[PDB]
RNA sequence: CCAAGCGUUGGAUUGUUCACCCACUAAUAGGGAACGUGAGCUGGGUUUAGACCGUCGUGAGACAGGUUAGUUUUACCCUACU
RNA sequence: ACCUACUAUCCAGCGAAACCACAGCCAAGGGAACGGGCUUGGCGGAAUCAGCGGGGAAAGAAGACCCUGUUGAGCUUGACU
RNA sequence: GCCGCCGCAGGUGCAGAUCUUGGUGGUAGUAGCAAAUAUUCAAACGAGAACUUUGAAGGCCGAAGUGGAGAAGGGUUCCAU
RNA sequence: CGUGCGAAUCGGUCGUCCGACCUGGGUAUAGGGGCGAAAGACUAAUCGAACCAUCUAGUAGCUGGUUCCCUCCAAAGUUUCC
RNA sequence: AAAUACCGGCACGAGACCGAUAGUCAACAAGUACCGUAAGGGAAAGUUGAAAAGAACUUUGAAGAGAGAGUUCAAGAGGGCG
């Protein structure tokens, strides 16, 4: 299907998608955003510091209701948390595509993610109870991921 | 893994409840394959399972 | 319509900024003129407050209903460490406002006034003031210090000379010592720069900077509590049972026609951490520090005239959650504003003080030192080992 | 006159605005803020129907004439304050 | 004035509703005789978090008060048939 | 599969109507996951165990029970893989 | 609590408890009618006349709205009557 | 008996009627599913590819979910596919 970037040249680089995770929309596109522009190696270190709870990801376009800490001081930022379960899903997707680096033939440290983008998905629909017999919805937002990697030195 | 079925058996042969009885907890994998109660009568004779006794009550 | 039953309000204007301070050490806002008709002082000077205890003392006073009585009062004591000084500063006074020209630092820095300026003091690896102690031992770096002293003669008004408290004599856990600027009162320019120079890297005394009776200023931080309401901070009038929504809180704060909210009526916020600045405190007693000579120590500070006794004024089983007062020590009239381990500014007072009845000598006649943790009755260990007698295990 | 800087209470009754009395002080001066003021409280009386007595209307009803009990929802959105 | 528990606050997982012409720095003037928008004067220098209720003539219900319509219902009488 | 030209015909021209149906936003990652005391360790099939299993310890309901069985009612909700 | 667990729940708290005591099943009483120790009180989340369909697209001197362009002409809030 | 009426049913033909929120409410397993104790009320819903030639083969991964190949004129038609 038509992708959003093409490739400058295939041989080099590789695209990776992954397809109906339920993860949030906002969470994993700034975890996206984050994680877009870093070496490969420095993002497995990363997602080990999230995992461990030693450095954060900043909300700076959905910042609403976010305590504050010293932990994205690093970025310039006040408020941050960690999502761990996009984290996992992104950290097996990174795998994946290391998987389709090996299957093409690709060297493993030069691998530098260029582009990640997280695109809509069609919504669950479930419902709780409340006062006064009315429905009121409990829906999710899943999210679709497409990610390239290319290799600069 | 699980005895949630062995217990009210054994509670049922026992003919009391399913709180005073001590299974064995050495060999799971080698007691829960019974599927009979045959078999069940066979660990009774061998004597891997214990009816607890009553909580005392002191009345000196 | 206006108010029937009139109360004007419970609160202070001249304390609304209710902020936490960047700054922790008290500053002096206004500092004493200097005039030739004094002599080489200081003005202000840095100690800590330790404790607090009772004072046994002489009244004289005429006309008052207590004449040539005993009575009790509360006094404090402020350990009072000496400074090292590192150097003295200038200030050109220029129509805009008050510039300083250079700042000149002493030869030997010392390690408590290096700490300052590092942050991990173990990681890094003391690269400060390497080259600049090199005009020290050549013809070229005295020459520079030489020009500055014409240079700073014709322009420079105010000498602010650099101090920093000696940690070492305390057995804290902190290390980091505290600068400050202290303005000198004496004569001329030259005179001041040639005292600055003699005084330069040595011991500030206490006697002779604050001497005895004498109405000093206190400056100090409030100890802090958090964020509180507008009934603990303000203290206002409560609400009864009554009510619905609430009984602790303001009830009509504005009204229709004033659409806005102004700062006029007492509003919540951060209740704690802020400058304070204290004035009229007397000084009783400029205690004295341990000394050894001959192995034989003296610490006869509590040993009043008729105390007939040689002991310290450290009570039994050492102070509450303070440590032990190695260094000299002040005591002064009242509650001074801070906490315990609270940095502390003692400033001579700006008013000329002449009252009936802040002239007047103290007579010490007995200090009580006994444990103030539970329920102390004994002023030292060999009258309370007198009275007790023996033990299990003597 | 300059002059609003700082001050101008408590209690018995009335639901009371208003009004009266006592004790005291320095004065116990007079007002506004959409009749200042409920996503700030209170419902004592008015101001849903239930009943009592008195008058009038033949009659359903009316009484500046009373008595008595009568369901008070939500700020997490913006500005302003801290 | 003080203490405990349940609260509230931060992190992992999940995850609404109301409201919405558009947005919310002010004073005076006039007006459908009380405006955030018009004119003139002051000012306005990223983005968020815990309180608060002054305002948004805060949401509600084509007012539960009054009157009218040659609009309808119940009670009651010696109105009319 | 469609356009122009000569005559004729219409269910033929939308911005609203607290218009109808359907779809999507600011809100918003906000409020929230508080009626009734209490859980803690070892091993285990399994990739994976704050919630599941057994073994141990500490408690609650206190015979008007957080117990066993019935009727109305529900209709395979009972058990095995 | 009051956008609830709840289109009427819970805490403190009571009146009564061998007699004008509550009530399990079958049956009688249905709408200008029934029941009612009398409150237009109740009659399936609805009772100053129950629910559904038809007449009915009942009536409305009254509110709400009513869709392409260009050109020319160019108004009255009144005499009298019901 | 004769010329008179026919909206339901048995067999058709025709149309300046409509074209998937339109036309019978229902173009499909429609008074069907569903709601109400009941007389009763009453939906949503078309367009793979001419032809299934519906993806064999390798790898990541527990599987889900990817990355290369194959078909065909094109996957620009990828199992809810004009
Ligand atoms: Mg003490
Ligand atoms: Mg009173």
């Amino acid at each position: 299907v038509r992708y959003s970037l093409d490739p400058e040249n295939p041989t080099k680089s590789c695209k990776s998608r992954g397809s109906n995770l339920r993860v949030h929309f906002k969470n994993t596109r700034e975890t996206a955003q984050a994680i877009k522009g870093m070496h490969i190696r420095k993002a497995t270190k990363y997602l080990k510091d999230v995992t461990l709870k030693k450095q954060c990801v900043p909300f700076r376009r959905y910042n609403g209701g976010v305590g504050r800490c010293a932990q994205a001081k690093q970025w310039g930022w006040t408020q941050g948390r960690w999502p761990k379960k996009s984290a996992e899903f992104l950290l097996h997707m990174l795998k994946n595509a290391e998987s389709n680096a090996e299957l093409k033939g690709l060297d493993v440290d030069s691998l530098v993610i260029e582009h990640i983008q997280v695109n809509k998905a069609p919504k669950m629909r479930r419902r709780t109870y409340r006062a006064h017999g009315r429905i009121n919805p409990y829906m999710s937002s899943p999210c679709h991921i497409e990610m390239i990697l290319t290799e600069k030195e | 893994s699980m005895l949630r079925l062995q217990k009210r058996l054994a509670s049922s042969v026992l003919r009391c409840g399913k709180k005073k009885v001590w299974l064995d907890p050495n060999e799971t994998n080698e007691i829960a394959n019974a599927n009979s109660r045959q078999q069940i009568r066979k660990l009774i004779k061998d004597g891997l399972i214990i009816r607890k006794p009553v909580t005392v009550h002191s009345r000196a | 319509s206006h108010r029937k039953f009139s109360a004007p309000r419970h609160g202070s204007l001249g304390f609304l900024p209710r902020k936490r301070s960047s700054r922790h050490r008290g500053k002096v806002k206004s500092f004493p003129k200097d005039d030739p008709s004094k002599p080489v002082h200081l003005t202000a000077f840095l100690g800590y407050k330790a404790g607090m205890t009772h004072i046994v003392r002489e009244v004289d006073r005429p006309g008052s209903k207590v004449n040539k009585k005993e009575v009790v009062e509360a006094v404090t004591i402020v350990e009072t460490p000496p400074m090292v000084v590192v150097g003295i500063v200038g200030y050109v006074e220029t129509p805009r406002g008050l510039r300083t020209f250079k700042t000149v630092f002493a030869e030997h820095i010392s390690d408590e006034c290096k700490r300052r300026f590092y942050k991990n003091w173990h990681k890094s690896k003391k690269k400060a003031f390497t080259k600049y102690c090199k005009k020290w031992q050549d013809d070229a770096g005295k020459r520079q210090l030489d020009k500055d002293f014409s240079s700073m003669k014709k322009y420079c008004q105010v000498i602010r000379v650099l101090a920093h408290t000696q940690m070492r004599l305390l057995p804290l856990r902190q290390k980091k010592a505290h600068l400050m600027e202290i303005q000198v009162n004496g004569g001329t320019v030259a005179e001041k720069l040639d005292w600055a120079r003699e005084r330069l890297e040595q011991q500030v005394p206490v006697s002779q900077v604050f001497g005895q009776d004498e109405m000093i200023d206190v400056i100090g931080v409030t100890k802090g509590k958090g964020y509180k309401g507008v009934t603990s901070r303000w203290h206002t009038k409560k609400l009864p049972r009554k009510t619905h929504r609430g009984l602790r809180k303001v009830a009509c704060i504005g009204a229709w026609h004033p659409a806005r909210v102004a700062f006029s009526v007492a509003r919540a916020g951060q209740k704690g951490y802020h400058h304070r600045t204290e004035i009229n405190k007397k000084i009783y007693k400029i205690g004295q520090g341990y000394l050894i000579k001959d192995g034989k120590l003296i610490k006869n500070n509590a040993s009043t005239d008729y105390d007939l006794s040689d002991k310290s004024i450290n009570p039994l089983g050492g102070f509450v959650h303070y440590g032990e007062v190695t260094n000299d020590f002040v005591m002064l009239k009242g509650c001074v504003v801070g906490t315990k381990k609270r940095v502390l500014t003692l400033r001579k007072s700006l008013l000329v003080q002449t009252k009936r009845r802040a002239l007047e000598k103290i007579d010490l006649k007995f200090i009580d030192t006994t444990s103030k943790f539970g329920h102390g009755r004994f002023q030292t260990v060999e009258e309370k080992k007198a009275f007790m007698g023996p033990l299990k295990k003597d």
